[PDB]
């Protein structure tokens, strides 16, 4: 807490994702960068804002991914451009 | 006409009125129904006592 | 400020969770041995000096806006209770609306106004905010059917109210001032009267064909209109 | 019993249930029978075509797509159906001729294809006629 | 148990419940169509006893099922019932319809059955469908040869309880004779003995597959409202242990600072 | 670069089964294994396929376990996990690879239990 609440960002790497074999695991539901896109390639900022933004929704959705039920259209391409991300 | 002797079934007699009935009509009346009608995706498979399966043809 | 100046004064505390923390910090140095909430055995003491002496006297008013830090949601602490058990009304900033896209995150069913009232903000404020609030409620609420199925099955009018909350959550991103720097987009300090015009007017569907898009970063039902020219042009 | 009770049924809506009815001209399977009041027990198929329910309000044109010519002793006659017809929406030429021709152009495939294409050019030709 | 009370509450709790109202919207849509081909089938059944076709003395079995994996108890329950009935007589044709109906099929009599369907269960029943799927049964199979044919699909009494119904099918052989055929006249040249054995064999088996995707969205309703609750008492008790541990958290550190300082 | 690309690909693979399994373990509980997409429910058989194979007998262990102590290579494990990753191996039953070395083990083990039930 101590670490967390000093530094300016939190790198999350939790063992979930690394043996889900994401490596380096970074979990971006709980990592902050509080400087964020000011100190970004410009280019760089623009590709991670989408890719910031489909990967909230994916998280959001990916409930369903692991239910893998009779899904939405539009929630399937989601779930399918999150987990291809 | 010759659904009995000719063509295929009684069953087949229906299906193909069934299909004229829903297919032609009017544009506003294709409704989620008449969608599901014309969408078939029975993939009959023929088993056998050591469960070999022939195929699974449209139907 | 308060009393000598007899004026109305902002105290902005940055965080009272390292407030707190930082006593406890001290109590851990000194001898001060922990039995009050279990880190810090004056914090009642200390933590209550403090929030007594911010009050509406008769020479002025000190309006104290403090920002609780709370590590993935550590309830269970007294500390965070703690500034739960001072404060009258809450700006929850969850991260999860920021994510989304509307960066000022403030939860509008989560933000609790003790003053919140037909008596104090007026009949018509009071209305237009719980009119949003049961909007946005039931947006989240049919947005785990909305997922699991689809949009087409939903009710029509539920799918009118949930058009609707989007909308209205697109406009309760605002630029700031401050964020020129990050955005670049130059703030909008909108109006508490021009706020609830603008969110009833919304709400009331008179602007429903306007796309979503339009009340995304902006100030007033204007900038609304101007956003969606823009947005227009640059589609096509 | 007085009149006769249709019943009016569809797999996706059902149209009449018990339900007071003048005359339920239908097509049988050999032609089309005319039923009034109490009429005599039968079980028959029924071909496609117009199945006039004349009942308090106007004409009423229900062209069907299958059923059965099944009529209780007391009056109670229920024909089954598979595909409603609204009285002027349904009545369409373009789309209709368009698929007859496109049927009887492909009509040209095997034996068993052959018989379902000509029992569908038949029917389409039923349907042309219902459409006057 | 911070991950263990994270995937209880937002992996198995909330999403379950929106899919148990999922399962209640597509229960509405199957209740409207089982409603609509009911009508037809109450006609059938109360025309039936008006002009009894029972058929007296090479047999057949159709296992109609939706393409739900085991909801609970409707699979099991459908499985005992086909068991059951070929314990009575192992000498039938058994055709199976869906997914989960079809392995247990495979699992207790892989020598009877000879046909499979996949691909039904998607949705709400379908017309065409059905009636493709009769045309198909009675050309390779031939069912009227069997004298008797068996339909398998269960019945909600209200909302839970269920029923393996099974319902009667006439053959040709008992509609041209039948103790009370002279009641309803026919024609012989429109051959209508055939045509409505071939009738019957296509309503009855289309509302039995109609009443069987209800019956099997109900017990999936049921079987994900009963998980519901064992998700809720789950993460009442285990929060509840979550509670205790993190008090004991604080009694910890209150034991450490009394003793080391 | 140090135990081959095979093998960390079988390793991860392995890795990844048991991982979908330790997920979906609540998921079967009490949600229903048959309440479950086939894709995961054959990642489900697998990984539980390979914890049945994770067992090995030793040597030491003789009195305990009741099996002799085998031992098996590397390139053997190797070999015998990246084929049973294919799904070579999934009609044979899990109690198959139970208290078993290499893959000459588990079939060996399958043809006697299909023996002796017959």
């Amino acid at each position: 807490t101590n670490v967390i609440s000093i530094t300016d960002g939190q790198i999350f790497l939790e063992a979930e994702l690394f043996y889900k074999g994401i490596r380096p695991a970074i979990n971006v539901g709980l990592s902050v960068s509080r400087v964020g896109s000011a100190a970004q390639v410009k280019a760089l900022k623009q590709v991670a804002g989408s890719l910031k933004l489909f990967l909230a929704q994916y998280r959001e959705v990916a409930a369903f991914a692991q239910f893998g039920s009779d899904l939405d259209a539009s929630t399937k391409q989601t779930l399918v451009r999150g987990e291809r991300l | 006409s010759a659904w009995r002797k000719a063509g295929i079934s009684y069953a087949a007699y229906l299906n193909v009125a069934a299909q004229a009935i829903r297919s032609s009509l009017k544009t506003e009346l294709q409704t989620a129904s008449v969608l599901n009608r014309s969408q078939t995706d029975a993939f009959y498979t023929q088993y056998k006592n050591g469960t070999a399966a022939s195929e699974p043809t449209p139907i | 400020f308060r009393d000598e100046e007899g004026q109305d004064v902002l105290l902005f505390i940055d965080n009272i969770f390292r407030f707190t923390q930082a006593g406890s910090e001290v109590s851990a140095l000194l001898g001060r041995i922990p039995s009050a909430v279990g880190y810090q055995p004056t914090l009642a003491t200390d933590m209550g000096l403090l929030q007594e002496r911010i009050t509406t006297t008769k020479k002025g008013s000190v309006t104290s806006v403090q920002a609780v830090y709370v590590p993935a949601d550590d309830l269970t602490d007294p500390a965070p209770a703690t500034t739960f058990a001072h404060l009258d009304a809450t700006t929850v900033l969850s991260r999860g609306i920021s994510e989304l896209g509307i960066y000022p995150a403030v939860d509008p069913l989560d933000s609790k106004s003790r003053l919140l009232d037909a008596a104090v903000v007026g009949q018509e404020h009071y209305d237009v905010a719980s009119k949003v609030q049961e909007t946005l409620q039931t947006y989240k609420s049919l947005q785990d059917i909305i997922a699991i199925l689809g949009m087409d099955e939903l009710s029509e009018q539920d799918k009118l109210t949930v058009e609707r909350a989007r909308k209205i959550q697109r406009f309760l991103s605002q630029p700031f001032a401050v964020a020129e720097v990050f955005t670049g987009i130059p703030g909008k300090l909108v109006r508490l009267k021009d706020t609830v015009a603008s969110f009833k007017a919304v709400l009331e569907g008179k602007y429903d064909n306007i796309p979503e898009h339009a009340f995304y970063m902006v100030g007033g039902i204007e900038d609304v209109v101007a956003k969606a020219e823009k947005l227009a042009a640059e589609a096509n | 019993s007085s009149g006769l009770k249709l019943q009016f049924a569809l797999p996706h809506e059902t149209l009449y249930s018990g339900s007071e009815v003048t005359q339920v001209n239908l097509p049988a399977k050999s032609g089309r029978i005319g039923v009034l009041a109490n009429h005599v027990p039968t079980v028959e198929q029924l071909l496609p075509g117009v199945v006039e329910v004349m009942e308090g309000s106007n004409s009423k044109k229900f062209f069907i797509s299958g059923g059965f010519a099944t009529v209780q002793p007391d009056s109670q006659l229920c024909v089954t159906a598979i595909e409603a017809f609204p009285l002027e929406s349904f009545s369409q030429e373009n789309i209709k001729n368009l698929l007859a021709e496109a049927k009887k152009n492909v009509s040209s495939s095997d034996a068993r294809e052959a018989a379902e294409a000509a029992i569908q050019v038949e029917v389409l030709e039923n349907l042309q006629s219902v459409l006057k | 148990e911070v991950e263990m009370r994270l995937k209880s509450i937002n992996a198995i709790e909330k999403i379950t419940k929106t899919m148990k109202i999922v399962a209640s919207t597509r229960l509405s849509k199957a209740e409207k169509a089982k409603i609509s081909a009911k009508k037809m089938d109450e006609a059938e059944q109360l025309f039936y006893k008006n002009a009894e076709t029972k058929n007296l003395d090479k047999e057949l079995i159709v296992a109609i099922t939706s393409d739900k994996g085991l909801c609970g108890s409707i699979h099991s329950q459908l499985a005992k019932a086909v068991r059951r009935h070929l314990n009575d007589q192992p000498n039938a044709d058994i055709v199976t319809i869906g997914d989960k109906i079809k392995m247990q099929l495979l699992r207790t009599h892989p020598n009877n059955i000879k046909l499979s369907i996949n691909g039904i269960g998607k949705d709400a029943p379908t017309f065409q469908e059905s009636a493709l799927i009769a045309d198909k049964l009675l050309s390779v199979m031939k069912a009227g040869t069997y004298p008797k044919i068996s339909i398998f699909y269960n019945d909600p009494v209200s909302s839970l309880s269920f029923e393996p119904s099974e319902k009667p099918i006439f053959n040709a052989k008992t509609i041209e004779q039948s103790p009370s055929f002279g009641k309803f006249e026919i024609d012989t040249d429109a051959n209508v003995p055939r045509d409505l054995f071939e009738y019957t064999l296509a309503n009855q088996m289309l509302t039995a597959m109609a009443q069987g995707y209800a019956a099997e969205i109900s017990a999936r309703r049921n079987a994900m409202d009963n998980a519901s609750k064992n998700a809720g008492d789950m993460i009442n008790r285990y929060s509840i242990l979550y509670n205790r541990t993190r008090q004991a958290v604080i009694t910890n550190e209150l034991v450490d600072i009394i003793t080391g300082a």
